[PDB]
RNA sequence: CGAUGUCGGCUCAUCACAUCCUGGGGCUGAAGUAGGUCCCAAGGGUAUGGCUGUUCGCCAUUUAAAGUGGUACGCGAGCUG
RNA sequence: UGCUGAAAGCAUCUAAGCACGAAACUUGCCCCGAGAUGAGUUCUCCCUGACCCUUUAAGGGUCCUGAAGGAACGUUGAAGA
């Protein structure tokens, strides 16, 4: 509603082509597409797409706001792209990167091999610092969630894979 | 006088082909059972099979409203130690698509030998094609 | 002999 | 967590959500106030 | 890959030079000639059909005579099929000897087990014999109780009772091959395979790897 | 009431789940080890003896564990008595 | 347990969408199984004669031929009441 009644300013190499209910976008970083819901209406007046509720359906405004939000961060990803920073707190934890397959050494007994999607690239400046660079926000967020879910943060030492400036509350060991 | 009765040698049966794509399950099944018993013909007889042969194409694409695609459970019992087997609508559509249509129609038919014969009239396929092209199946839309 | 009997 | 028939706001930061058709209470400030089934 | 059909020829033991003795079953694996090849054009599934051995020319009926003389092979006893798992192509009349089992390490042997006849519940289902003394009356190796009472009111299906024991198809899995003789067309496997001596065995490579 | 044979033991079971073990998780006044408590889960498993007619119980010694109930307090045209 | 995400400018595992997640469920292993009357498929083999009658019918009868195969019999079997 308040989200959906605000059009999205689409900048710099827009390529926002429509096919029925499908939105395809080429951009600076790449190309992202999605099939939208059937209760939403998109329109390409005034250089910038506007979202209305389609007739007949009950849930119009929430679907339209969800559509506006996903297309907004989607076209933001095709403009400049999303990044995610993970760090490894804890001794014996190294995170060397081999191309498209991250090889974590979280010290279970064996290495951890992690195949990436076709989109997100990964870089390590130091050995406790993974930086994911990808356009599609859900895929980089999902792969950061998988990499954290290999080994969670510990509430006693702070040991584990964690997000960058996310604060972990460590209870002291009684 | 006596009322008219049909005779099983002179009843003249038609062939129909029904595309079951994108339709509701039980509405289609009710129309199928009505056509199978013969209640659409004027010379209806309750002990003579009057109905027609129906070829139901595309049993894969049948639809169910609500959350029945994941939660309509089919129960059947193997007649054994304590094995009550069960399968939802999704794995029944994937594993054995024609069984959904045949179960829905067989629940709607009379029980007895006449109902089993009028169920043998029904021929359910999951593809778009059938091998019954030698009987000229007319399109029965519903 | 009261073994089968309900006594 | 606490599976209960009565879920209430124990804390200032716990919000009441309805996930998967069940009523749950999430406190982001402490995990002892997490509860279910209300 | 496919299995081969052989014959159970006794049991012996071989002595490894380390000192260990291992019991082997010797399987005479004769030349298996492929009679008919199934493919998914006509049949819907792909397979091969093999035969082995020999039969009397007067003991062969004209149906199986014509079926053998259709494609290149000679009369053996029995016909068997093998299911060709993804990537084998065999011409009819192709002799298949025991070199594929010279490569392999574990094996599955399928045979018809020895028929123990009408057996009781003690022999068939390892039931516990009741008391031999302390009062017992005509009920030493009887099966006990077979059901509860009025509430089921019936015996359950699959209740273990007496009946035919033996004489059925049994597969034994993961038997180690210890030696393959190609000039004798023999196969030594470790352990015991189902059947009497001289019974026909089916030898497939192991699936539970 | 012109008859529906009891308690216990033996033999054979079968189901429920309100789970004893195994398996999966949340919280912990959870450092680890080991627990407590709650949620999911019924595939498989789930002692031997002494005493007692005993079920039960106590006890000795194990076990991963020594589940709780229904089935005419399952089961005598199957046995015992 | 999550990711993205509004409804509800925030927040939110959820309404749209996406991913994980157990000895339970469906497969994978093994055995039975086309009486699966919805009685399936594949290959091979065997039959290539004349006439009359009547309610000229998916009809009866007569002579001549009995084919593949089967059964019977016998010797029997680590098969079997
Ligand atoms: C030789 C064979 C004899 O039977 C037995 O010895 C058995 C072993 C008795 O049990 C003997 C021994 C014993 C201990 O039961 C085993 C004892 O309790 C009874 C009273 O007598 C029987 C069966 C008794 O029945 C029982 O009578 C009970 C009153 C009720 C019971 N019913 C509820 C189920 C019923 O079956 C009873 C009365 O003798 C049956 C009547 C018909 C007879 O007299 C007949 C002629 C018998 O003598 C007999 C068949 O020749």
């Amino acid at each position: 509603s308040r989200v959906a009644k605000a059009p999205v300013v689409v900048p710099a190499g827009v390529d926002v082509k429509i096919n029925g209910q499908v939105i395809t976008i080429k951009g600076k970083n790449g190309e992202l597409t999605r099939t939208l819901n059937d209760a939403v209406e998109v329109k390409h007046a005034d250089n910038t797409l506007t979202f209305g509720p389609r007739d007949g359906y009950a849930d119009g405004w929430a679907q339209a706001g969800t559509a506006r939000a996903l297309l907004n961060s989607m076209v933001i990803g095709v403009t400049e792209g999303f990044t995610k920073k993970l760090q490894l707190v804890g001794v014996g934890y190294r995170a060397a990167v081999k191309g498209n397959v991250i090889n974590l050494s979280l010290g279970f007994s064996h290495p951890v091999d992690h195949q990436l999607p076709a989109g997100i690239t990964a870089e390590c400046p130091t050995q406790t610092e993974i930086v994911l660079k990808g356009a599609d926000k859900q895929v980089i967020g999902q792969v950061a969630a998988d990499l954290r879910a290999y080994r969670r943060p510990e509430p006693y030492k702070g040991k584990g894979v964690r997000y960058a400036d996310e604060v972990v509350r460590t209870k002291e060991a009684k | 006088m006596k009322t008219f009765t049909a005779k099983p040698e002179t009843v003249k049966r038609d062939w129909y082909v029904v595309d079951a794509t994108g339709k509701t399950l039980g509405r289609l099944a009710t129309e199928l059972a009505r056509r199978l018993r013969g209640k659409h013909k004027a010379e209806y007889t309750p002990h003579v099979d009057t109905g027609d042969y129906i070829i139901v194409l595309n049993a894969d694409k049948v639809a169910v409203t609500g959350n029945k695609r994941t939660d309509k459970v089919y129960y059947h019992h193997t007649g054994h130690i304590g094995g009550i087997k069960q399968a939802t609508f999704e794995e029944m559509i994937a594993r054995r698509p024609e069984r959904v249509i045949e179960i829905a129609v067989k629940g709607m038919l009379p029980k007895g030998p006449l109902g089993r014969a009028m169920f043998r009239k029904l021929k359910v396929y999951a593809g778009n094609e059938h091998n019954h092209a030698a009987q000229q199946p007319q399109v029965l839309d519903i | 002999m009261t073994h089968s009997m309900r006594l | 967590m606490k599976v209960r028939a009565s879920v209430k706001k124990l804390c200032r930061n716990c919000k009441i959500v309805k996930r998967d058709g069940v009523i749950r209470v999430i406190c982001s400030a402490e995990p002892k106030h997490k509860q279910r089934q209300g | 890959m496919i299995g081969l059909v052989g014959k159970k020829v006794g049991m012996t033991r071989i002595f490894t030079e380390d000192g260990v003795s291992i019991p082997v079953t010797v399987i005479e694996v004769e030349a298996n000639r492929v009679t008919q090849v199934k493919d998914l054009a006509n049949d819907g599934y792909r397979a091969i059909q093999v035969t082995t051995g020999a039969k009397k020319a007067n003991r062969v009926t004209k149906p199986e005579a014509g079926h053998f003389a259709k494609a290149g092979v000679e009369a053996g006893r029995g016909l068997w099929e093998f299911r060709l798992a993804e990537g084998e192509e065999f011409t009819v009349g192709q002799s298949i000897s025991v070199e594929l089992f010279a490569d392999v390490k574990k094996v599955d042997v399928t045979g018809t087990s020895k028929g123990k006849g009408f057996a009781g519940t003690v022999k068939r289902w390892n039931f516990r014999t009741q008391d031999a003394t302390h009062g017992n009356s005509l009920s030493h190796r009887v099966p006990g109780s077979i059901g509860q009472n009025q509430t089921p009111g019936k015996v359950f299906k699959g209740k273990k009772m007496a009946g035919q024991m033996g004489n059925e198809r049994v597969t034994v899995q993961s038997l180690d091959v210890v030696r393959v003789d190609a000039e004798r067309n023999l196969l030594l496997v470790k352990g015991a395979v189902p059947g009497a001596t001289g019974s026909d065995l089916i030898v497939k490579p192991a699936v539970k790897a």
